[PDB]
């Protein structure tokens, strides 16, 4: 089947800068009717997709001539200018010269902003959760750009592996920021084999990481 | 202007099935090819089949992923177009949409929800996350193992609500953090989850 390789996965953009999205597919999109259908898509937060550009270059009923298509054959690029806030959202290349249609994996145009550090925080189990048996520790990283953020878990003068989880918010519609918790999920016997408990943020925001402890039982 | 409406989405155990609905107007729906298109975060979009019109004799195309477990039907006289979908596995999890086809997929609907699994319905165990941070003091509540989504929490101004993870049991979990100014620290999270009948005002001090 024919593959779609778009490329960035998350895109940032200053307000009313230019955006470019890249296409590839792995076979030639020119049908034998002549025509190359190959499209792009938006799907804003919360909604279903949307039609923007069918057949490379051609924008669909209500799309801003800012939105600009092209390529041939087996490479294609959106340009967006002046991107504005309702361009925000997740774009889809997509081929419908074969069966079965098929679509890339979605660049995420996101909010490019000013640098936000994260406020950190971190939870110990609650008395109640260990008397069921499991100890689940939280990080918490409040309001931060960009998303990427590095948390590391220690226990006591030591480092954690494969037991914790991350969540991140959408970027928020009024801040531009991100927002994530990391929980590090043990069983009642693990947790109590340990003193101290740390989470470490690294960020572009941080000149040095920042990190939040507490002692088992304080 | 063009309408489309699913509907016949919920929640199947794997190996059952389920048939969804769609109704079109806008459009001489008897003129134009439908599809069905699905969205998970693990697989994105992924376009799972194809009806045509009377001068193709009706044809169907599929996905390799459903040929054979899924059928696509269409009413001209209703403007209807079904899906029947038998042997659901937990990778058919997702948002069902209806197209119709003129350019491409010109329009969608909102979709309708397949969620497939064999974990019982279970309400959460709420647990309090108690204590400065830029000024900032943070509270909230941990909503572990409970299942299906979703669950709705509310306070009685800073409250993220993080989206759920699906453990290895098969039960989600998420937190839900009240960003207060220090300065400005009786906090009470409201776990409503409808699908186990269970609400917890949980006390965080
Ligand atoms: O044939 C490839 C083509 O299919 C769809 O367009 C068809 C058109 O070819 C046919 O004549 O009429 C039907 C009516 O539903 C469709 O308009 C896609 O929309 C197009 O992108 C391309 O994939
Ligand atoms: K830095």
């Amino acid at each position: 089947d024919v593959v779609m390789t778009q490329t960035p996965l998350s895109l940032p953009v200053s307000l009313g800068d230019q955006a470019s999205i890249s296409c590839r597919s792995s076979q030639s999109l020119v049908h034998s009717d002549g025509n190359t259908y190959f499209h792009w898509y938006l799907q804003k937060p919360g909604q279903s997709p949307k039609l923007l550009i069918h057949r490379i270059s051609n924008r669909f009923s209500g799309v801003p001539d800012r939105f600009s298509g092209s390529g041939s054959g087996t490479d294609f690029t959106l340009k967006i200018s002046r991107v504005e806030a309702e361009d925000l959202g997740v774009y889809f290349c997509s081929q419908s010269t074969h069966i079965p249609w098929t679509f890339g994996g979605g660049t995420k145009l996101e909010l490019k902003r000013t640098v936000a550090a994260p406020s950190v925080f971190i939870f110990p189990p609650s008395d109640e959760q260990l008397k069921s048996g499991t100890a689940s520790v939280v990080c918490l990283l409040n309001n931060f750009y960009p998303r990427e953020a590095k948390v590391q878990w220690k226990v006591d003068n030591a480092l954690q592996s494969g037991n914790s989880q991350e969540s991140v918010t959408e970027q928020d519609s009024k801040d531009s920021t991100y927002s994530l918790s990391s929980t590090l999920t043990l069983s009642k016997a693990d947790y109590e084999k340990h003193k101290v408990y740390a989470c470490e943020v690294t960020h572009q925001g941080l000149s040095s990481p920042v990190t939040k402890s507490f002692n088992r039982g304080e | 202007e063009v309408k489309l409406e699913e509907s016949g989405g919920g929640l199947v155990q794997p190996g059952r099935s389920m048939k969804l609905s769609c109704v079109a107007s806008g459009f001489i729906f008897s003129d134009y090819w439908m599809n069905w298109v699905r969205q998970s975060p693990e697989k994105g979009l992924e376009w799972i089949a194809q009806i045509r019109t009377n001068p193709y004799n009706y044809e169907t195309y599929y996905s390799d992923s459903v040929k054979g477990r899924f059928t696509i039907s269409r009413d001209d006289s209703k403007s209807s177009v079904y899906l029947q979908m038998k042997n659901l596995r937990s990778e058919d999890m997702g948002i069902y949409y209806c197209t119709w086809s003129h350019y491409a997929l010109d329009n969608w609907g909102q979709g309708t929800s397949v969620t497939v699994s064999s974990a019982s319905t279970k309400g959460p165990s709420v647990f309090p996350l108690a204590p400065t941070s830029g000024g900032t003091a943070a509270l909230g509540c941990l909503v572990k193992d409970y299942f299906p989504e979703p669950v709705t929490v509310s306070w009685n101004s800073g409250v993220h609500t993080f989206p759920a993870v699906l453990q290895s049991s098969g039960l989600y979990s998420l937190s839900s953090v009240v960003t207060v100014p220090s300065s400005s620290l009786t906090y009470i999270c409201n776990v409503n989850h409808k699908p186990s009948n269970t609400k917890v005002d949980k006390k965080v001090e």
